[PDB]
């Protein structure tokens, strides 16, 4: 989840400065993809956690979306997870109408 | 004779059985979409 | 002590929850929100502690 703490985070603030400076060229393509890629417990979910509770960031972005996905999981609780996080209400539904 | 054909009925009874009894223990042990 | 009236007056939103020998994060969680005011909705993990 995007709830963290923020005083025991010790400093990332080169990392949360670069991966900011690529955030800010969101514009320059059609879809902007980013990856973050390590070992286990490295600091992936807490750099994430770090880059978008961030102002500038919440100021560019309308809707910022966190979702799990886990080693379980099925495609349709992702879909209504990206609904409720989006504002839509949790309503009990089937697959297509979801993109839509 | 109906000798030879007994034999053969029993080796391949006695296979079956014994395929099934070693099989079962298997599953005795553990147990248990597309759109558009 | 918190069906007192002094804590009553001094704190807006007690909340009583119950954690037992059998238990699941995602029911506290929601008894969390059900004793705030949220309404109880069918709902996952991370959104609730948002
Ligand atoms: N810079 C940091 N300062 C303080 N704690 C940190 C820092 N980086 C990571 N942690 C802590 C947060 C968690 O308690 C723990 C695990 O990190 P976390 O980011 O959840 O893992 P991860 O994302 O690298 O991999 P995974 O999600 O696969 O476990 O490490």
């Amino acid at each position: 989840s995007p709830v963290y703490d923020h005083t025991q985070v010790v400093g990332l603030e080169g990392d949360k400065r670069k991966i900011k400076e690529w955030l800010f060229r969101s514009n320059d393509s059609q879809l902007l993809i980013m990856a973050f890629v390590g070992m286990g417990g490295l600091g992936k979910t807490t750099i994430a956690q770090e880059v978008f509770n961030d102002k500038e960031i919440e100021h560019r972005f309308e809707r910022r979306i966190w979702v799990s996905v886990s080693q379980t999981f099925t495609e349709e609780q992702i879909m209504r997870s990206i609904l409720r996080n989006l504002g839509d209400a949790s309503v009990g539904d089937d697959i297509g109408t979801l993109l839509r | 004779l109906q000798y030879k054909k007994s034999k053969r009925l029993q080796e391949i009874n006695e296979r079956i059985t014994k395929i099934k009894s070693q099989v079962e223990p298997y599953f005795e042990f553990i147990t248990p979409d597309r759109w558009s």
